[PDB]
């Protein structure tokens, strides 16, 4: 497979700078025009600049010159964007994408969420949501996980390490003053729970937090 | 900069139908116009390159046409998984620009929500807090109201609502409502009720639990 | 050697169009930006456009769009420029040049003289120029050849089919109304002439003329 | 377009000297400035690439410097074969532009021309025309005046002059003057004279012939 792998979500202070990475594989790096784009949640994409990996030649959106700096490392097929003098308005998702005259922007990285804030990271409190001695009684049973009071975004939530993909609904985080809260639900056949273990996995990059919360029948 | 005007801004369609999205350029972009599909929590996926050229692996239902300043993306036989935002992009002039996008929504038959109420986790009570969570899953349309009642009285204070995006497989919505109380207010009451409201069901759907029972 | 070989000089009528060729060798054609430039005699160069041989992509000087058309033939490493709606002001020398980020415009073709005119092709009158019974008397003797009244440019003048390279002075053609006149001189040791044969060869491509004018002592 | 101003327009220098040519951009071109030498009847030769980078094969006496809007080409120890036009070129903004050029001429010690006069070919007389040709070879400077006298009177009408390029080995020039008469005017006179004039020789250099003698 051909792939563009971006660096993790970062929280950075106003006035600081970040260096984003974009590791590539599966395609010829030298002939690649690696582009970087900015996307504010629920808005269109903004093109920042591109760099021809073959020459190191760069072309910038005049609105980002003196702000962004692109480089490339041909030996490791990795592209970098150094963004400086960050302001809270620079908080957004940043993508790297490969262009070629014969393919357009065919390859895209997964995006890196950059948060520019003076506040420190607050890891989330993860709570297992089990039904009480009263519901369930049916063919399907819904369990949940509450991911409360964290900063900044995002958090990733999987169930049984990705083994349970079906029946999952992870809700968009909601900002409460200065902290986010999110929840996820999974519906499994009663055949599955409580006989077997259902654990929700929550990862919060910015604080290097990884929690596993097993859902146990509430005896209390 | 070359401005790109997309229309319509939003479109609701029935699976099986055919639609055509318009992308206008403030000036000519030759055949340098591309189309992308973007699903939430995902990076753009190239659908059409250079106005009308197809890409290996993209469903044949997608096709584009035009040149100069008028372009069109056509989807014959829209499927459920076609939900998303569609953007056009010009690579003819610098700086490269994108359109504001067209949001494609799907039609479906009404569906009532499967409601689930969950009492506070014991771990949270120990820390002094109490969040009561209610999931209203897979319903249609998106209009749905949730109401909380503690010991029979409605409480508006402390409720956080969140909705997912339309489901790619069955075109429904889901939502979660969280009522956050202090451990003290929680221990001071017994019955906790979440009720969904929407003209579909002959009336409300209700879910409750009594703190005393464990 | 690395080389750019252009098409021959051409005479074309007003409102007509030409297709100029630039055969390349000695370098990677695919990574080449072939540029075409215009130069009026005794003036600076004018950039017209370039084409990247790898993609067929073109970039034009806005003053030559709708006028010029560049194409490439990767199988024969040849680049072409089709110039249309020619006016007499388009008469000039046209060059093709190779650019690479690595080397700038390092390779240039020899240029193609394009004469846009309604006048007709006229072959030259070739006259041998011998000294009269009075000069010479020295170690060196100068003979000459007058190439009078031809159109269009150019003509090629050699002596003894090139065997006589030293002492040759071919003068720039001068336009007289609508016809050109040029002359050439050759200085040889009295050892050589009149003992041996000194012949000036004049070739005028446009009219398929090839004249040989032996220089003989003027007895009259 | 980015305008490039070159100075000086013309420069006459003695071999062994050193000189610097200026190229100034109406706006910044970063390091995307190149220098070319163009000899007459020849295509441009790249001397310096990207403001100061040297091209292999080019004499070390050439070097360039600058950035932004101010650039300079320097030749230390100017040689005879360095005559020509020097152009600077910017490849930073579209359209690519060139400067008007700087004409480099070499000074030399005055040299008197070797003069040769040729009466009309007999073949030409047969056709009704008579061109009297005069070659003034390898002299210096280029400001050599030629005058024609027919039977002692000067004729300006009918003269065509042509100069070659400066010699690469010795910086001398050559020129040819052709007086064109009708066969009738020619047969109507006897003495034909060509004289070179220039402050070098204590006075004019003369060459003549008498139609009557053959
Ligand atoms: O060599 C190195 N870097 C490097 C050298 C030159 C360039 C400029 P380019 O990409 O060739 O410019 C292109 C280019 C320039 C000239 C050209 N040509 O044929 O004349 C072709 C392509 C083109 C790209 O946008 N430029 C323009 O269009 C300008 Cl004029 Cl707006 C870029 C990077 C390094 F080793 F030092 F890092
Ligand atoms: O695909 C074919 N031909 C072909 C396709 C695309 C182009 C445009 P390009 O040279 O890639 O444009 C460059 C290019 C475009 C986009 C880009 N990017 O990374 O987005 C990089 C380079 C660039 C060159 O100047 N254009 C601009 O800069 C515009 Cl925006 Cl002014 C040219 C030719 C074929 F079917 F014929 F084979």
């Amino acid at each position: 497979q051909v792939k563009l792998l971006e660096s993790g979500a970062v929280l950075v202070k106003p006035g600081a700078s970040v260096k984003l990475s974009c590791k590539t594989s599966g395609f010829t790096f030298s002939s690649s025009y690696i582009n970087w784009l900015k996307q504010k949640p629920g808005q269109s994409l903004e093109w920042i600049a591109w760099i021809y990996a073959g020459s190191g030649g760069t072309v910038y959106n005049q609105h980002f010159t003196d702000k962004a700096r692109l480089t490339v490392d041909t030996s490791s097929s990795t592209a970098y964007m150094q963004f400086s003098s960050l302001t809270t308005e620079d908080s957004a998702i940043y993508y790297c994408a490969r262009y070629r005259y014969d393919e357009g922007f065919a390859y895209w990285g997964q995006g890196t969420l950059v948060t520019v804030s003076a506040a420190k990271t607050t890891p989330p409190s993860v709570y297992p949501l089990a039904p009480g001695s009263a519901a369930q009684t049916n063919s399907m049973v819904t369990l949940g996980c509450l991911v409360k009071g964290y900063f900044p975004e995002p958090v990733t939530v999987t169930w049984n390490s990705g083994s349970l993909s079906s029946g999952v609904h992870t809700f968009p985080a909601v900002l409460q003053s200065d902290l986010y809260t999110l929840s996820s639900s999974v519906t499994v056949p009663s055949s599955t729970w409580p006989s077997e273990t259902v654990t929700c996995n929550v990862a919060h990059p910015a604080s290097s937090t990884k929690v596993d919360k097993k859902i146990v029948p509430r005896d209390c | 900069e070359l401005v790109m005007t997309q229309t319509p801004a939003t479109l609701s369609v029935t699976p099986g139908d055919s639609v055509s999205l318009s992308c206008r350029a403030s000036q000519s972009v030759s055949n340098k116009l591309h189309w992308y599909q973007q699903k939430s929590h995902e990076s753009p996926r190239l659908l059409i390159k250079f106005a009308s050229q197809s890409i290996p692996g993209i469903p044949s239902r997608f096709s584009g046409s035009g040149s100069g300043s008028d372009f069109t993306l056509s989807i014959n036989s829209v499927e459920t998984e076609d939900f998303g935002i569609y953007f056009c992009h010009q690579t003819h002039g610098r700086p490269l620009t994108f359109g504001a996008g067209t949001k494609l929504e799907l039609k479906r038959a009404d569906a009532a929500p499967t409601v689930s109420i969950f009492p506070p986790s014991s771990e949270q009570l120990t820390s002094g807090g109490a969040s009561v969570v209610c999931f209203l899953n897979n319903f249609y349309p998106k209009d749905i109201n949730v109401k909380w009642k503690i010991d029979g009285s409605e409480r508006q204070n402390g409720v956080l609502n969140s909705w997912t995006d339309q489901d790619s497989k069955d075109s429904t919505y889901s939502m979660s409502s969280t009522l956050t109380l202090t451990k003290d207010e929680y221990e001071r009451h017994n019955s906790y009720t979440c009720e969904a409201t929407h003209k579909t069901s002959t009336s409300p759907i209700v879910k409750s639990f009594n703190r005393n029972e464990c």
